[PDB]
DNA sequence: GCTAAGAAAAATCTCTACCA
DNA sequence: AACTGGTAGAGATTTTTCTTAGC
DNA sequence: GCTAAGAAAAATCTCTACCA
DNA sequence: AACTGGTAGAGATTTTTCTTAGC
């Protein structure tokens, strides 16, 4: 175990690993290998979107595309206005997590209907990949215009066949998969940051051997059945259980 | 006649006599 | 005897339609040949079981349905696995917006199990056209029994009660029902373990390709077949794929089918 | 700190209306705190508490509703501790029929208390100078609530279910009606000690007058003055009859009030 | 001959004492309860009932199945 | 059901007089009331 | 253990045991 | 003669629909 | 301040009773 | 220095209304 | 022959945690 901290210590010492490959490899819990790198003096977006207009044949399409992924999703708006743009922005907060949204300078994104949305859904509004999206889509759309009558059938099935169907990249996947993956990710390392903060809001007083003295407040950081990791002098150390006292601390 | 816990009575030649469980074995019987 | 106590109960049933405790206690008779005098008449069994079963939770799997508030038509889907909703407000009850609707649904989102009522709407030739291009398996539930679906009522049920508390805050119905879709996906929490919807739909299925990603690079490189012992007759069956020796029994594949069986009854064979 | 996540928290759910799991994991504010942003809210708070009450059971307490079928009103009465029913159909649904029921009932069997819902024939002036001269307390459920008259209701389940049992049997309807009354009365039986409902109220009315009798004759012979210590402080009270002595606890009869008393804490002086 | 017909009796008697049931059913809008009708498929939650040349599928909340002693 | 099997199982006893588990496996009717068949006859006894 | 096609084997209490598919939710539990 | 296995029959416990 | 859900039936499971083989 | 009483705070179990 | 009730909140009760008096 101590040995298991050592060898990692020196490995990003070396080499500077990320702390999932740590936790793989010398079989520590999450919370050492991620304070192990967040004591690196070295090493110190998953829900941006960006939204474009378009035409097609007449009708008007909306496109807005997740970047680090990406994933399209497209309507057929009526007009050009700005409380039709709001709709389908507040539909898009509604379905998917939107923080923070990029768009160009045009009219109807500059409105106080996608001004309100924004205010009441907590997004970040900011003006300057979509461009190259537009034009996939529309060659697929050019690919199987012939099995649907109208342009909102068209549009969908475009959709679907360029999420599901297409596979590319590194690993052979599709943009479904990617973007899963990606979310799914930021919500592991949030919960692990709960975590860490809720075991971090306490203090051990701990003995050395062959001494009587209680040595000074060194800080928890992971807490076991037998074993205690604290922090103390920028050094991690393993001291059993029976020669700590752990007291909670108020030190804010 | 009775059945009880440790006592049974029972009907024989117009007499009615209490007999202890531990001598006495009831069987059914089919006779209409 | 009791025989003409059988005949009689059998005249007493057929005038004044008694139950089974009666007929035993007034006419001397054993409990079975009562219940057979009750089991026999046609007037009398009109009652259920008592039970209730259990829908599918497969992790693609969801249900539709309609509902009406205040004069407009609304039409939710859920994801049933994890409480998924998404909802739309209809012009009209035709099956034209219901087959855009679910061509939508299954542009974003994986589908491949829809389940219904027997709505006008849902069995329609759109429909069937739009699960025929995108590979849905439709399934319909038995006529005049809501509780097939019973999670698409549930979460019509909590829809409205979330509408009715910020309907103060919207000028039309539709504004309402998009921000009530928003704060049931991502403002409550509490379950099965503690996340909200939209974070119980990412984990099931980013889970679900893991583990198929998983299983297929551990079963790729097996080895050590397995002969087991097995059945009402001791007899032996043909090569079986062993996946986990743990101490107490084994887990065997044999003929796409998963068993258990134990230590003593299988032999293994490099 | 989580000071500003308290403030935070509150405008959080001014806005989007948060459960209190969200807000403790979100703002990371411990769960009192939360519950307390909740409870503070008048467009929340829409749910019962989840209980049921339970019904008067005194041995001379009647039920009574009025119920349609095939175009005709009935007009039912239950007695509650034993489910005796008394059932009439009236050609109208106004305070005088059901005046001349309640009388009818009344000169049958002895009534002391009848409970009602608040329909327009039993809250009349004929039925109040019926109850007046008859000596009987009236008393009303709560409006809209139907399941504090909930024996008359089910009674009014079992009658109609009855009456589609024996219908081809009669002509009209109010011969129908008596035969069901007949079948129910008198050929079924189960519940409390195997009876019908015919022997069960004999049983209970009889029952009552013979213990009345009973411990009069044994309580005018009384003696054995019992003066008892209880209550939070260590006082004495006054002279108290007792009423029965046992193996770990007396029985005393004080201001007309029952009252078990350890043998520790009281004293007999006879 | 006769040793021949005492095994077919004997295994038409078994077959005919495996599945003699008779289901009484509830269905429709106005749900009354209707005839007997013969029993073919009896899952966890629903069975399917032949009645008339017609096949249904009820849930078993809302039949009752009388067998035979 | 088998009150016809009572029936016919009180014929049979009139003619052949039998024993109670053959009328019982003969007819599938319970044991009891096979049983009481035998008894309301005066010249068997239930054995 | 396994996750099959249309069974799923699972270990509760040093059990092991067979479950169909549809009376399972399988997830990872950050928490 | 006495005892235990085995099967039939009776008793008890849990759960559902319907009452405007 | 003084009011309130209940009844009966269908199966599943546990207990009691009755006949017979074996030592 | 160590231990147990006591009270606050978090976790779990049982039960109800509503969904055309 | 291949179908099926569920979701979320209010209290009651049991378990865990935190501070302090006493030997
Ligand atoms: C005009 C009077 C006075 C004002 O109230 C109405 C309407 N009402 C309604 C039901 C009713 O809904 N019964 C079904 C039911 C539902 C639930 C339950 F728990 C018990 C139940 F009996 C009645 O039985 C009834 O008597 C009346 C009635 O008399 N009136
Ligand atoms: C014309 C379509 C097809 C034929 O059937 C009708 C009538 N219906 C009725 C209900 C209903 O009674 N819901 C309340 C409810 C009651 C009990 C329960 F367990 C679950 C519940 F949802 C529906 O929800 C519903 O969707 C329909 C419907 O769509 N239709
Ligand atoms: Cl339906
Ligand atoms: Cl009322
Ligand atoms: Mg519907
Ligand atoms: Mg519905
Ligand atoms: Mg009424
Ligand atoms: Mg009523
Ligand atoms: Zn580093
Ligand atoms: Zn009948
Ligand atoms: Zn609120
Ligand atoms: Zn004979």
């Amino acid at each position: 175990f101590l040995d298991g901290i050592e060898k990692a210590q020196e490995e990003h010492e070396k080499y500077h690993n990320n702390w999932r490959a740590m936790a793989e490899d010398f079989q520590i819990p999450q919370v050492v290998a991620k304070e192990i790198v967040a004591q690196c003096p070295k090493c110190q977006s998953p829900k941006t979107w960006q939204m474009d207009c378009t035409h097609l044949e007449g009708k008007v399409i909306i496109v807005a595309v997740h970047v680090a992924s990406g994933y399209i999703e497209a309507e057929v708006l009526p007009a050009e206005t700005g409380k039709e743009t709001a709709h389908f922005l507040l539909k898009l907060a509604a379905r998917w997590p939107v923080k923070h949204l990029h768009t160009d300078n045009g009219d109807n994104f500059t409105s106080s209907a996608v001004q309100a949305v924004c205010w009441w859904a907590q997004i970040e509004h900011t003006f300057g990949v979509v461009e190259s999206m537009n034009h996939q889509l529309k060659t697929i759309i050019t690919q199987i215009r012939d099995q649907a009558e109208k342009i909102e059938t068209a549009v969908q099935m475009a959709v679907l066949i360029h999420n599901f169907k297409r596979k590319g990249g590194i690993g052979g996947y599709s943009a479904g998969e990617r973007i899963i993956d990606i979310i799914a990710s930021d919500l592991q390392t949030t919960k692990l940051q709960n975590q860490i903060s809720k075991i971090q809001n306490f203090r051990v007083y701990f003995r050395e051997g062959r001494d009587q003295q209680w040595k000074g407040p060194a800080t928890l950081i992971w807490k076991g059945e037998g074993a205690v990791v604290i922090q103390d002098g920028q050094d991690l150390k393993v001291v059993p259980r029976r020669k700590c006292k752990i007291i909670k601390d108020y030190g804010r | 006649i009775w059945k009880g816990e440790g006592a049974v009575v029972i009907q024989d030649g117009q007499d009615l006599k209490v007999v202890p469980r531990r001598k006495c074995k009831i069987i059914k019987d089919y006779g209409r």
